[PDB]
DNA sequence: TTAGAGAATTGGAGAGTGTGTTTTTTTTTTTTTTTTT
DNA sequence: CACACACTCTCCAATTCTCTAA
């Protein structure tokens, strides 16, 4: 076995050798039979990989630097030979050893997953080789500035200059090869960590999650990089006139690409809504603020200065705390009381895709420059004045057509597309008023609002998450589309109608399992049922029955777990739940239902100087709905006593008994 | 292994039994005259151990530290075997070896010696006192209280890790009523002056002898030592470990008598040369002349540096007065006459010498110096070139070009025969009969 | 057909590097192949500038010498095959661990066999092109290899250190595998083969190979480093054939791996994620001659070749070998051809006796350079330094009784007592120079005593009691009472010295500095011409510089100066003149003139060391000539030269009567 | 010398090394204590022999002297030869005066 | 040519508005840009931080 | 749809094993160098 | 030695997950 590893390296790196060098006369030369060494590595890929699951030629092929050594100048050089050409107007021969680069570098960077199928020695391998691919992303972004992204759409070039009819499928698939290419050299991101759990923790946590090569910074293999490198590379005007000249085989790709560079930009810092330093100013009076909470609760004297409370108690009994700060305040005595104490309740908490908008943090931007900031803004508003509505047209039709064969990962590559382009150009038409809405008109049609329904249904009832996550996000912004053009102004009225008994209680029950998931999906339920009412108090079948289907304690479950999470939620989040409760308190007169002990406690924690920013709009309407919730709560408790308990416990179902506790008579 | 033990054994037992020159069993006498007389030792010599089974020289000089202590139980049973009657103890007999491989010289010892058998020969700078180390241990479980015993011989074995029949990891105690014992000693050896290299330092090895070799010699005795050239984990680098001697066979080059109480250690052959020599009529002529041969004129002092060489008589008075025996002698004059050659040739033919220059001396480098021992941090006292010089004679050159304070030391040493001391709380007088 | 691990590479493709470090590259085993083979050919094939195979001459020597060393240049390397000489500076500990095999197998083509004499060669690579303090290093040289120049300021004892170790598992197997050894860290393994978990071991005694082992403290050389700023230094390892090559106070330079390693007592008290450095020896030089010169490769300035040792044999029968080489002692101080031959004498030395074991006779020529100021006594000194192979220079006030001679140090953590070496024994078989003898302590001056005759340092001292050898030749240089020679006084009152030393030195040299208008001509254009050619602005650049050195040189001197350094340490290494015994009449006639005439109150102190020393002179001029047998013009040329230093040192009330006495030994050469 | 092992402290000579040393009061310097700068004036260097610790060490160094003469007043009936307690060893070391 | 590894770049600041004595110095300033004006009285050897 | 019985996984009690700990350090003699004696 | 701390191993029961009938 480690005999035929040693024996694999030493061949593969032979070849490694035989393929060329840098001449010294550098100029890099092909060796002669450079073609037979390209085709011989491609069938080492294939007759080991494919037959045998093992990667290990593609392990050891990063070893010897195939790709940043032979690969990349091979490609980079006959691109400059067929660009001096093309700027004049055997290179017949060139051109297969040019399209075998592409080939293996396509190979080589193939997005790597792991599964229940997947070898012991590939999982082995797997997070390894996640290093080496990013390797090769910085050497192609890097290695002459993208000039092999150049190479690329040369490639592509020489089939789409022959004509939609009159080409062959032999030039189909280069098309399909060209687009896999761009959206592999996207999609390499960092690998996962992981450890193996059948021993247990030792008295230090994972002390470095850090899964990068030697010499990569994080910053190397960031859109930043790739925004810049297909900028000066005109990789965009290449996928702008191919996107348009739709009028099947490269469809999917295509959606593939645009999901892949769209997943992880939450889009509101592509619109602002001396100015960076106004900007870290105001961040640093508001970590002032914070720092200033954390001096008024900090002692001050020396940490051995001693002095100790006792704390008198009904029973007429003691107990005793320390520390200067707990003399004067008892809220923070009786804080460091509870602070103290050495248990806790264990808590409980919860597949091959890449991190996205289902997965990243709540909180998490990345940082465009000002350039690429504006160079990806005109891209995305190109392709959406262009081709985005063909797109979706030409996709959703290959998908419902083929919904059974949609493997998790193509589900929420289209689900997701659909839903970033649709926010996006409603954020665009909401600030510029040049920019259409019904440029995307083709998202509310009936075969695409049947797929995503269909779609979200079938991945609830196969209880398949990460589905229907994907299918609540995307649901979610086509009903914001609806309103939108309701407010604008018959298609409404045709959607708002097809969801009258069954998806209402799907939608109904998708909050109901909330609080067993993560907080993006908390978060997508929140923003759907935020939706969904706001649409049915505007066409108002009968909106006292429908939010009676939701004012029920399992949703308000969810919503009070959602709201823990507060400090690190956003001013709209918090405005969408106080709205949900204002709607239950003064709407519903449901009020019972939310006085349980789990609220109470958190409102005080962010009603807090240390909780909630005293200058926040957030807080406001915090401390208004507070003065509401007392003062029914005190009026709840005066005229039944039992509340005390009833407040303390979840609510009964006993029939008398439940209704008096309900509504008081 | 055993087995393999047992005829090795088996094979030494027969070169004492059978090895004869001429009509004589050299080996079975040397034995027996040695048992009667009180020292359990054998000295061999090895052109005899080549001579009778070159295989046994062969197996010897590959691993001696696995082959010598086979030779020392050969002899024992041999031993028993020509003095005690059986069907009607002895301690294990040392093995001492002479030899005439080529002597290494100090330096040139490296890796390529280390376990060899090894030749050589220096300067004794220093001998320890006697130490113990075990031959056998009487042995008692700290738990099951179970009992048994070990033997050792000292080559390159410990306490057992286990009770030997829960009943613990480290279960055994020494009886010490009941072991046996035998000494110890440490030596410094300095190599040859006339074999340092250009420029250096002369080098040392320590090096250790036991039973009837050690106090056969004393400090400032050049010696030619046969010895196994070996290691031990010291705790004074990485992997790197301390080279010494197992010495195997001491002989001291001219008969220099080493630790001695006047005893008859001279031959009737060499004994009846002197009684000879004694009744020359020219005696005091052939002596004279004997002395600095290549030193011209200079008569009277080289009679009287024979007279200094015997001394007078010391004397001890029923007052319990002392009377100085030695006679001291200062050769006072112009430069180039010989002083320095005749205090140069005094060393070489005087039995115990010193040679030394005022200039290069102390008070306490001449007498006695007090060391601090860096272990114990106590005081102890060395001695100088008097105390090396003890029984002979100290040759100070430039001794116009001593400190005041440093010739002054030697007053009561020229006179009184003693160092007397009162420092760190040491007070002694030191005998220095020079 | 070729098995796939086998298969091999071109110089060509070593270039193209194709893995993530050089370390990464040099073992990959096809490339370790075509090293292999390329330094092969460059030792095979590389022939000199006059056409021999040199690495054949250094393989006939090292086989002969059952030497385990073999010399490899680096500018051959960089002349041929230049890529590995670019591994072998960046990654030496790889490079190195092929070039041994190599050059095992490059002497085994010539010496069948010689795995039964040493098991391993190593190449100690030398005239490493570039050059460091040990302040200029940095992190960026690790795991590099560097050449450095010091001080060897500390050197331990050489021990044998452990190098191929299995190990006994307490557990199971007393067979755990053969870790070859680093010098740098312990063993570390936490695992077992035999019982798959951690447990205790014992390092195996069935079977273990021993090294040679010896650190060195090396410190910057006090000439280099700037002044009222500290000296650095570095640890610096030896291994096997390496130890005992340097002693402590020489001028070193090393090259070597700088590396560096983990350890707590770093990290402990400087509270940062430090590591100490330490210099594995890969070879070692001792900065000796003129340091100052391009010509003069190798690790031993004063080796010769064959193609030299026949040039001195050829040049030893030139008729006036003697007048050319006394002519070549420093050629660039006018006149004084007496002190040029007195430093000619002292420099080659007589012949040192022992008579049947019982007696001994001094052979080193010691000499005294007495007169007026500024008349090149301390530059014929100054050369002499850079002339002879060993030798140590001291002056006046800074020479102390024990910096001569020697002394005891006490340790600070043993804290016994130990023998430091003065300036007679880091100069033992060499010379040992004294500017400004007059003006050392008397307390100082008189230590030198025993170390002119018999040769020897005899310390008593804090209980150490013992002798070293001091075989120095000995040349002082003074000036007289008052700073300047008064011609009409005895030798006794024009200086401060008194018969004892006096007669220690066995030749005396007078220089008084009179004005004449013709000489002061001859010797102010000798010197004016000395300062032109001297001066420093007056077929490639490292060959053509040497062809502009030679010129000058040659205007000068009747020898090379490269040549003369090589042909006096020859001479006193091989040559150990006999005499023939026809000279009876003539010294013995010499010694008595010299004696009667000696009754003069204040006249120099002709004593029986002086008879002596005409047999030591004749025996130094016997070895000029390169002759194992000294001649009666041998012994006319010394009784010259000590007829002429005893004559020269009388006052002028005499000096006419003396000469007119004298005469048939005065003139007799 | 210094110690507690020995090693070099720099003197007033090697401070200066490739710069001037200036030195007053020359005349009231003791004359063993004058003749250690013979070296150092000529040879540019400092050459060392004590205890464990020979050296050889740079004094590139130009001297300035300031001198008055044995009495204060310069006897002007005196060549400068008389006036100054300087023996012609150092009297000839100054390149001039 | 080898690979070549990620450059360190050592940003150093100069000219601040204000020096500190080594008397000045207190523990409310532990992470913050200070200048401080002083003289050397020993320099360690160059010593490598194992820094990744 | 609630609520209650049976199955699986995690927490931590507690048993077991292994390692380090005393601790000092001035004093008194001997030497070799500077300078202030 | 023996007695605390550092650290791993193992078993047991406590809690939560999942399925069934009231
Ligand atoms: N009478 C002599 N017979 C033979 N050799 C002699 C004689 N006198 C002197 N010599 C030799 O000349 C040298 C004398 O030096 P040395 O013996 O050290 O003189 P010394 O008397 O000790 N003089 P000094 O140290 O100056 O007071 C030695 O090499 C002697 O062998
Ligand atoms: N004969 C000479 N030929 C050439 N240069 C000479 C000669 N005599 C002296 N010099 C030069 O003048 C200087 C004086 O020589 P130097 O060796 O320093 O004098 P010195 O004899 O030792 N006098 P001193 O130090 O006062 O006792 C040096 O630079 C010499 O190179
Ligand atoms: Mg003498
Ligand atoms: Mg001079
Ligand atoms: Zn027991
Ligand atoms: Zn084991």
């Amino acid at each position: 076995a480690d005999f035929s590893l040693t024996v694999l390296r030493a061949r593969i790196a032979l070849l490694a050798t035989a393929i060329g060098g840098p001449d010294y006369t550098p100029p890099y030369k092909l060796g002669d039979d450079c073609l037979a060494c390209l085709k011989d590595l491609k069938r080492w890929f294939k007759l080991v990989d494919d037959q045998q699951k093992r990667w290990d030629v593609a392990m050891a092929v990063a070893e010897y630097r195939i790709l940043t050594d032979d690969l990349l100048p091979i490609l980079i050089d006959w691109e400059n030979k067929c660009s001096l050409a093309a700027k004049l107007a055997n290179k017949a021969y060139y051109d297969k050893i040019a399209l075998n680069c592409l080939q293996l570098l396509v190979l080589m960077t193939w997005p790597l997953i792991v599964t229940e199928q997947s070898s012991s020695n590939q999982i082995t391998l797997y997070g390894e080789l996640k290093k080496h691919q990013l390797v090769y992303k910085k050497t192609i972004l890097s290695m002459e500035s993208g000039k092999v992204l150049r190479a690329a759409i040369r490639l592509a070039l020489d089939v789409i200059k022959i004509d939609r009819l009159s080409r062959t499928p032999r030039d189909n698939m280069v098309l399909k090869l060209v687009l896999n290419f761009f959206r592999n050299v996207i999609a390499i991101e960092p690998g996962e960590f992981t450890i193996n759990t059948k021993k247990s923790m030792p008295k230090k946590g994972i002390t470095s999650i850090d899964t990068l090569p030697p010499n990569v910074s994080m910053d190397d293999i960031s859109l930043n990089t790739v925004i810049s490198s297909f900028h000066k590379n005109k990789v965009f005007g290449f996928l702008l006139t191919l996107t348009s000249s739709l009028s099947d085989f490269i469809n999917i790709p295509l959606l593939e690409i645009m999901f892949y560079f769209t997943k992880d930009v939450n889009q509101e810092l592509l619109f602002p809504r001396t100015s960076a330093g106004f900007e870290l100013s105001k961040l640093l009076q508001k970590e002032h603020q914070m720092r200033k909470n954390v001096i008024k609760h900090t002692s001050a004297r020396h940490s051995r200065f001693g002095g100790l409370l006792s704390i008198q108690t009904p029973d007429k009994t003691r107990l005793t705390v320390s520390g200067s700060q707990a003399l004067v305040d008892e809220k923070i005595a009786l804080q460091k009381l509870d602070d103290s104490k050495k248990w806790n309740k264990r808590i409980i908490k919860k597949e091959g895709l890449p991190n996205s908008l289902l997965n990243s943090q709540t909180g998490k931007a990345i940082f465009f420059t000002e350039s690429n900031g504006k160079h990806f803004k005109e891209f995305i508003n190109n392709f959406i004045d262009s081709g985005f509505n063909i797109l979706l047209h030409s996709v959703t039709n290959y998908f419902t057509t083929e919904q059974d064969r949609m493997v998790t990962l193509e589900q929420v590559e289209y689900l997701l597309f659909f839903a970033w382009f649709v926010k996006y150009q409603l954020l665009r038409s909401k600030i510029d008023n040049s920019a259409d809405i019904k440029q995307v008109s083709e998202a509310l049609k009936e075969v695409t609002f049947i797929l995503v329904s269909s779609l979200l249904r079938s991945a609830y009832d196969l209880k398949n998450w990460t589905v229907t996550h994907a299918g609540m996000i995307a649901f979610n912004e086509l009903l914001n589309l609806v309103s939108r053009t309701k407010a604008a102004q018959d298609i409404e009225f045709i959607v708002s109608r097809l969801f009258s008994d069954e998806r209402i209680q799907l939608l109904s029950n998708l909050p109901k399992i909330g609080s067993k998931y993560s907080l993006q999906f908390m978060k997508s339920c929140i923003e759907l049922t935020h939706s969904v009412l706001k649409v049915l108090e505007q066409y108002s079948v009968n909106f006292q029955k429908v939010q009676a289907n939701y004012m029920t304690e399992p949703v308000i479950e969810t919503y009070i777990n959602f709201l823990e999470r507060f400090r690190e939620l956003e001013d709209d989040s918090i405005k969408k739940v106080f709205s949900f409760f204002h709607r239950v308190f003064v709407q519903a007169k449901e009020q019972a239902l939310l006085f349980r002990f789990d609220l109470i406690i958190l409102l005080r924690e962010m009603l807090s100087p240390d909780g909630l920013d005293r200058m926040s709009r957030s807080r406001k309407y915090v401390s208004q709905f507070s003065d509401y919730f007392l003062a029914r709560l005190k009026k709840r408790l005066k005229k039944s006593p039992a509340w005390f308990v009833g407040l303390l416990f979840p609510p009964l179902h006993n029939s008398e008994v439940g209704f008096y506790q309900r509504y008081g008579e | 292994n055993d087995d393999d033990n047992t005829e090795i054994i088996k094979s030494f037992k027969n070169f004492i039994l059978e090895f004869r020159l001429d009509s004589q069993f050299i080996y079975r006498d040397q034995l027996r005259n040695n048992i009667l007389v009180k020292n359990y030792s054998l000295t061999v010599n090895m052109e005899h151990l080549i001579g009778y089974n070159e295989d046994i020289y062969k197996k010897l000089s590959d691993e001696p530290s696995d082959i010598i202590p086979l030779f020392e139980t050969a002899i024992t049973q041999v031993a028993k075997r020509i003095s005690i009657l059986s069907r009607a103890s002895l301690p294990t007999f040392q093995l001492i070896l002479n030899s005439n491989a080529n002597q290494i010289p100090l330096r040139d010892l490296d890796s390529e010696h280390v376990s060899k058998i090894v030749r050589l020969s220096g300067i004794i700078i220093s001998t320890s006192v006697l130490s113990s180390r075990a031959t056998y241990l009487s042995i008692m479980c700290r738990n099951c209280r179970h009992t048994t015993s070990i033997t050792i011989n000292n080559f390159n074995v410990s306490l057992p890790r286990s009770c030997l029949s829960n009943c613990g990891p480290d279960p055994y105690i020494i009886i010490h009523e009941s072991s046996k014992f035998i000494d110890q000693q440490f030596l410094k050896l300095q190599e040859i002056p006339e074999l340092v290299p250009v420029g250096e330092m002369p080098r040392n090895l320590t090096m250790t002898c036991d039973r009837y070799l050690t106090n056969k010699v004393i400090p400032g005795t050049r010696v030619t030592i046969v010895g196994i050239y070996s290691i031990y984990n010291s705790k004074n680098g990485v992997a790197i470990r301390t080279p010494y001697i197992k010495i195997l066979g001491i002989q001291s080059d001219v008969e220099t008598s080493s630790i001695w109480n006047s005893v008859t250690m001279f031959t009737e052959e060499e004994e009846e040369e002197f009684l000879q020599l004694s009744r020359n009529p020219k005696l005091y002529e052939i002596l004279t002349n004997s002395i600095a041969p290549s030193i011209f004129g200079n008569e009277d002092i080289k009679k009287a540096i024979v007279c200094l060489l015997m001394g007078g008589s010391k004397k001890i008075l029923p007052d319990g007065m002392r009377l100085r025996g030695d006679i001291n002698v200062l050769l006072l004059g112009d430069p180039g006459t010989a002083k320095s050659q005749l205090l140069k040739f005094v060393e070489k033919v005087s039995p115990i010498a010193v040679y030394t220059s005022g200039k290069g001396s102390s008070a306490a480098g001449l007498t006695a110096s007090v060391q601090r021992d860096p272990m114990t941090r106590e005081f102890y006292l060395e001695g100088g070139a008097m105390v090396l010089a003890d029984g002979g004679v100290v040759c100070i050159d430039e001794f116009d070009k001593m400190r005041d304070e440093d010739r002054v030391a030697i007053h009561e040493a020229m006179e009184q025969q003693t160092i007397s001391i009162a420092k760190a709380g040491i007070t002694t007088v030191l005998n220095s009969r020079t | 057909d070729i098995d796939p691990l086998r298969e091999e590479l071109t110089l060509e493709s070593l270039s193209n590097v194709k893995a993530n470090s050089y370390s990464e590259w040099i073992t990959q085993p096809n490339v370790s192949r075509t090293i292999a083979r390329e330094l092969k050919s460059f030792l095979l094939e590389y022939t000199d500038e006059t056409g021999r195979s040199v690495y054949g001459a250094r393989i006939r020597t090292l086989g002969e010498m059952n030497s385990e060393s073999l010399e490899v240049n680096y500018r051959h390397l960089a002349e041929s095959k230049a890529i590995l000489a670019l591994f072998l500076a960046k990654c030496p500990e790889e490079m190195l661990k092929i070039f041994d095999l190599v050059a095992m197998e490059a002497t085994e083509l010539h010496y069948p066999d010689y795995a039964r004499i040493h098991s391993e060669i190593h190449v100690r690579i030398s005239d490493f092109p570039t050059i460091y303090s040990l302040r200029e290093l940095r992190e960026s040289n690790l795991s590099s290899l560097v050449r450095v120049t010091g001080v060897v300021t500390r050197r331990t004892g050489v021990f044998p250190q452990l190098k191929y170790v299995k190990f006994n598992c307490l557990k199971c197997g007393s067979i755990l595998g053969p870790f070859f050894q680093d010098s740098n860290e312990e063993i570390r393994i936490s695992f077992c083969t035999n019982c798959k978990s951690k447990g205790p071991f014992r390092v195996n005694g069935e079977k273990t190979v021993y090294r040679n082992y010896q650190r060195v403290t090396l410190q910057e050389a006090p000439g280099t480093v700037p002044p009222g700023r500290l000296p650095r230094h570095r640890e610096v390892i030896l291994l096997a054939d390496l130890v005992d090559v340097s002693k402590p106070g020489e001028e070193v330079e090393v090259t070597g791996i700088y590396k560096n390693n983990y350890d707590g007592n770093l990290n402990a008290k400087n509270g940062f994620p430090v590591f100490a450095t330490i210099i594995e020896a890969n070879s070692i030089k001792r900065r000796e001659g003129n340091t100052a010169n391009e010509g003069e490769e190798g690790l031993d300035v004063f080796s010769w070749t064959e193609e030299e040792e026949r040039e001195f044999r050829k040049i030893s029968r030139d008729r006036g070998i003697i007048d050319k080489i006394i002519s070549s002692m420093a050629p660039s101080i006018y006149g004084h051809r007496d002190i040029k031959t007195a430093v000619a004498c002292s420099l080659f030395g007589g012949v040192p006796k022992n008579v049947n074991g019982k007696h001994s006779i001094r052979g080193d020529i010691n000499v005294l350079l007495l007169g007026d100021p500024g008349t090149a006594k301390s530059q014929i000194l100054k050369y002499v330094e850079k002339t002879a192979h060993r030798a140590v220079f001291a002056t006046g006030q800074g020479a102390s009784a024990v910096g001569l001679t020697a002394s005891v140090r006490k340790d600070p953590i043993t804290k016994e007592w130990t023998l430091e070496g003065g300036a007679l024994v880091l100069a033992d078989k060499g010379v040992c120079l004294i500017d400004e003898f007059d003006k050392m302590n008397d307390q100082d001056r008189t230590s030198i005593h025993e170390a002119m005759e018999q040769q020897s340092i005899s310390i008593s001292k804090a209980g150490i009691v013992t002798t070293l050898q001091a075989r120095c030749s000995i040349i002082a240089a003074a000036n007289p009472n008052g700073g300047r020679y008064n011609s009409t006084l005895p030798l006794a009152q024009n200086v401060s010295l008194t018969e004892p030393i006096l007669s220690r030195f066995d030749i005396l040299c007078v220089v008084r500095d009179l004005v004449d208008e013709e000489a002061d001509e001859r010797l102010a254009t000798f010197v004016v011409d000395s300062h032109v050619r001297s001066h420093p602005e007056n077929l490639n650049a490292r060959q053509r510089r040497l062809q502009r050195q030679r010129k000058k040189e040659e205007e000068i001197s009747p020898i090379p100066q490269e040549l003369l350094m090589k042909y006096i340490h020859y001479a006193r290494t091989k040559i150990y003149p006999k005499l023939h015994q026809m000279d009876m009449d003539k010294v013995s006639r010499v010694y008595a003139d010299l004696r009667r005439e000696s009754i003069s109150t204040g006249s120099f102190p002709i004593t029986v060391r002086h008879l002596e020393s005409i047999l030591r002179i004749a025996e130094s001029f016997a070895k000029m000539r390169l002759s194992e047998f000294v001649s009666s013009y041998d012994l006319d040329r010394a009784i010259k030269v000590v007829v002429d230093s005893f004559v020269d040192a009388q006052k002028v009330s005499v000096r006419r009567q003396l000469r007119r006495s004298f005469a048939i030994y005065t003139l007799g050469h | 010398v210094v110690r507690d092992d020995y090693t070099i402290e720099a003197g007033a000579l090697m401070l200066a090394d490739n710069g001037i040393c200036c030195i007053d009061e020359f005349d009231k310097m003791d004359i063993s204590d004058q003749v250690a700068i013979h070296e150092a004036m000529e040879q540019q260097t400092i050459s060392i022999a004590k205890a464990g610790i020979h050296a050889t060490l740079n004094a590139r160094t130009s001297i300035l002297a300031a001198a008055n003469p044995v009495g204060g007043r310069y006897n002007r009936k005196l060549s400068l030869r008389g006036n100054l307690n300087m023996t012609a060893p150092i009297m000839s070391r100054f390149d001039l005066f | 040519s080898p690979e070549q590894t990620e450059r360190v770049f050592q940003i150093s600041f100069f000219n601040l508005p204000t020096v500190h004595r080594i008397r000045d110095i207190r523990s409310e300033k532990i992470g913050s840009l200070l200048s401080i004006s002083g003289t050397v009285t020993r320099t360690s050897e160059v010593r490598p931080e194992l820094y990744k």
